[PDB]
Parts: structure tokens; C-alpha cells; sequence
């Protein structure tokens, strides 16, 4: 789907119980702060976790955005989204965003590596 | 019209329809209120 | 963007991005239009579909000498 990073505390149903998985991939889709060559879309980025049973799984990272001139180096930003699982549900626990644009959680894949 | 000649076999049939939220307006909403577009619930079979 | 209006529901669909609409853009635009929608009236956003037509037409020309592949 598309859950905004701002929607903290929100809980959505999974298609199966998370305990049927040993690993998970959380997918995040971002608009960078500045446009680079006219485009601010990043694609949709994989964060992979082993399911250790943590109360938060922390997708946190950085973008470089904006075109390099002599006077202006590309800017840097940071982001975070924290997510959690419980049975057949997942929750957007918390986030941080450094621009006025909307950033999204978009896919959750259960993974088994038996 | 029976012909009045030979074994005139008299016998019945019935005949299907559908009723929409629009054959009956009553199959439109009550989380607030009834007759409109964009507001839909029940239907019927009816068989004359 | 095209808008279709009905007493029951209000439905908005568009082919903004390269002739296609994405789910993320639907989510974003649903939240933006909340300030714009009427109070107590439902708002709905959907995608755009297309219907391909198949046609085999015939044309009679007065001067048959003019016909050609071009």
C-alpha cells in the first residue's frame, strides 16, 4: 500500500502471521528533498531484517539530492521509519523526515531461509 | 383462447426479473439517508 | 483530471502520469482533497480504463486509378 511516515501509531493487517517468517523485507518509497536532474523519486528501497523479536525494526538512512554546481554541492538528508509486528498485523511506530514531502512504507514481504 | 377442439392442455409458467436499488428506491442508504446515486445495498428476484 | 458528480458519491479519476495513475499518487491526492471535498459528502478516487476498438472500414473512391499503398 502507501502509509505515510507521519501516520505513527497506525496498524495494518498482514496476509499471514509474522511468526510463520524468520526474515522480513520492508519496502520504502521516497521523494528526496531536492530534485536531481529534475527527478526527486528514489525508486522503492528494500530494508531486510532478521526477525529477532524487537519492539521496533528501524529503517533509517540517507539521501544525497540536488545537482552539483561549483557554488552548491548536493545536499544530504536523513530519514527514519520504525515499524513493529504482532501476529497478523504491523504498525508504523515512529518516524523522522527532513523535508516537506511525503515518504511511504509500501511493501512487506515475509521471508523464510530454512 | 383454447381452440375448443381435441385435448386443450391448459397449464402455467412463471417469469424472472431483477429489482435493483432503483426498481425499488428503498435499497439506497441509511448510515445517513435513502434516494440518490452513490448509496447502494439490496436487490431482488421476482417471478411473474 | 476529470470529475464525475452524483448526489450519492463523487468520483475523480485521471491519466496524469504517462497515461496511467499510480496507487501512491491516489493516496497522496485523497489526503489533499479532504480540504476541498464538501462536508458530509463522500469522496472517491479511482483509476482510468480504456476500451480498444476494432474496426474494418471500406471506402469507395470515384477515381480508382488514384489508389495506392500510400
Amino acid at each position: 500500500g502507501a502509509q505515510s511516515f507521519l501516520s505513527t501509531g497506525t496498524t495494518k493487517n498482514l496476509s499471514d502471521d509474522i511468526s510463520n517468517y524468520s526474515y522480513v523485507e520492508v519496502y520504502t518509497t521516497h521523494k528526496t528533498t531536492e530534485k536531481t536532474k529534475g527527478n526527486d523519486n528514489t525508486g522503492t528501497i528494500c530494508h531486510k531484517f532478521y526477525l529477532d523479536g524487537s519492539g521496533t525494526y528501524v529503517c533509517s538512512g540517507t539521501f544525497v539530492s540536488g545537482d552539483r554546481t561549483d557554488t552548491k554541492p548536493p545536499i544530504t538528508e536523513f530519514y527514519r521509519v520504525g515499524v513493529s509486528f504482532k501476529g497478523s498485523t504491523w504498525t508504523l511506530v515512529d518516524s523522522a523526515v527532513q523535508n516537506s514531502k511525503t515518504q511511504y512504507v509500501t511493501r512487506i514481504i515475509g521471508i523464510n531461509m530454512p | 383462447k383454447i381452440t375448443g377442439v381435441g385435448k386443450e392442455t391448459i397449464g402455467i409458467k412463471l417469469t424472472e426479473r431483477i429489482v435493483t436499488p432503483d426498481e425499488d428506491a428503498s435499497l439506497l442508504d441509511q448510515t445517513s439517508g435513502v434516494p440518490s446515486y452513490f448509496s447502494k445495498g439490496a436487490d431482488r428476484l421476482e417471478e411473474k | 483530471v476529470y470529475v464525475y458528480e452524483e448526489t450519492g458519491h463523487i468520483t475523480v479519476f485521471a491519466h496524469d502520469r504517462n497515461g496511467n495513475l499510480s496507487d501512491t499518487l491516489k493516496e497522496d491526492i485523497i489526503d489533499a482533497l479532504q480540504d476541498y471535498r464538501p462536508s458530509g459528502i463522500m469522496l472517491d478516487v479511482t483509476g482510468v480504463e480504456k476500451e480498444e476498438v476494432n474496426v474494418s472500414a471500406t471506402v469507395t473512391i470515384s477515381n480508382k486509378s488514384r489508389i495506392g499503398d500510400t
